[PDB]
């Protein structure tokens, strides 16, 4: 549904570094004690990484251009940024894969959608219960369907330093969508820390679509509020 | 191919077959549609179904105004047309030899591994030979085919038994015979074998 909040503040594009991130296993190959070279799409060391700090007043998930592949950092002890839509123009004309989690199961599905201007689940701030989907309403000329395995999630708001970190890399490559999981414990206030970690491949989605734009999906703690749990985006380069 | 691109490097199999009997009717089948308006060449293994009137410079159109044609030339296949206008059902079978858990196999029966030397191993299309001794290697579940310091079939997972084993190749090498002079002695040569006793 097209339900936008009142006090929505635009992003200021706060820049940070890509310090030692965006590194994944490029292939399904065990390699041991070798200084191996690879030319694929990668996040460069020390890039201009755009920040999105979603404090209680400032609501940040614009329609960001995709451009040959993205990096996605998400400081989430609060488990807020649950969902992505990868579309061409994100209208009812074009196709848009939607990769969300319903707090127990990840849903990947690609069709033509009338995109909501501001989607969110009706989630309380102290409780953290997922009740009403407000992301997809209309779905016609649908092609792709996927439903994942089951693993639980804590929706509610933590406090202090982030106990987790969500690193992601999406590649539009050969009509697919390569997804890379990043899962490490940290301790930081709001910064993207200079930390190295390798990503593992999880999804090779056989979609095939002009992906020019995207928009992350926030689980807002609903005249609204969000935790101090920001996220970062960076691009890839060959 | 400007609306369905197949890449140069990556493979597939083009399977087309004539359907003058089925998909060609004298009244025409205007369900088999066909695009012609598209901004730039289309990316390989992709598509865009979207039936939107395109302005060549780029404007939000409203048909049937000027430079705002429909992007479709929907051809109705007749059964009386020539061969160049017959309907062909075309199936393109792309493949993935990217060594995931090996999904689409062949009808060959699966034997069992032996530690013994020089076995014509066929772990999912990976032919060759060699000593097939099990070893201690880590092998994350998203990597099922290990390599050397430079690019060989070195260590595989047995796809039935999920076991970690590396391959040493069959014991090749030179063979050096050692002789005294035949005019002095045609007595039998002694030989290397350049591996092991």
């Amino acid at each position: 549904r097209c339900t936008t909040f009142d006090d929505v503040q635009a992003p200021n594009y706060t820049q940070h570094t890509s310090s030692m991130r965006g590194v994944y296993y490029p292939d399904e190959i065990f390699r041991s004690d070798t200084l191996y070279l690879t030319q694929d799409l990668f996040l460069p060391f020390y890039s201009n990484v755009t920040g999105f700090h979603t404090i209680n007043h400032t609501f940040d998930n614009p329609v960001i251009p995709f451009k040959d592949g993205i990096y996605f950092a998400a400081t989430e002890k609060s488990n807020v940024v649950r969902g992505w839509v990868f579309g061409s123009t994100m209208n009812n004309k074009s196709q848009s894969v939607i990769i969300i989690n319903n707090s127990t199961n990840v849903v990947i599905r690609a069709c033509n959608f009338e995109l909501c201007d501001n989607p969110f689940f009706a989630v309380s701030k102290p409780m953290g219960t997922q009740t009403h989907t407000m992301i997809f309403d209309n779905a016609f000329n649908c092609t792709f369907e996927y439903i994942s395995d089951a693993f639980s999630l804590d929706v509610s708001e933590k406090s202090g330093n982030f106990k987790h970190l969500r690193e992601f890399v999406f590649k539009n490559k050969d009509g697919f969508l390569y997804v890379y999981k990043g899962y490490q414990p940290i301790d930081v206030v709001r910064d993207l820390p200079s930390g190295f970690n390798t990503l593992k491949p999880i999804f090779k989605l056989p979609l095939g679509i002009n992906i020019t734009n995207f928009r992350a999906i926030l689980t807002a703690f609903s005249t609204w509020g969000t935790s101090a749990a920001a996220y970062f985006v960076g691009y890839l380069k060959p | 191919d400007y609306n369905y691109k197949l890449p140069d490097d990556f493979m597939g199999c083009v399977l087309a077959w004539n359907t003058r009997n089925i998909d060609a009717t004298s009244t025409g089948n205007y369900n088999y549609k066909y695009r012609y308006l598209r901004h730039g060449k289309l990316r390989p293994f992709e598509r865009d179904i979207s039936n939107v009137p395109f302005s060549p410079d780029g404007k939000p159109c409203t048909p049937p105004a000027l430079n705002c044609y429909w992007p479709l030339n929907d051809y109705g296949f007749y059964t009386t047309t020539g061969i160049g206008y017959q309907p062909y059902r075309v199936v393109v079978l792309s493949f993935e030899l990217l060594n995931a858990p090996a999904t689409v196999c062949g009808p060959k029966l699966s034997t069992d591994l032996i530690k013994n030397q020089c076995v014509n191993f066929n772990f999912n299309g990976l032919t060759g030979t060699g000593v097939l001794t099990p070893s201690s290697k880590r092998f994350q579940p998203f990597q099922q085919f290990g390599r050397d310091v430079s690019d060989f079939t070195d260590s595989v997972r047995d796809p039935k038994t999920s076991e970690i084993l590396d391959i040493s190749p069959c014991s090749f090498g030179g063979v050096s015979v050692i002789t005294p002079g035949t005019n002095a002695s045609s007595e039998v040569a002694v030989l290397y074998q350049d591996v092991n006793c």
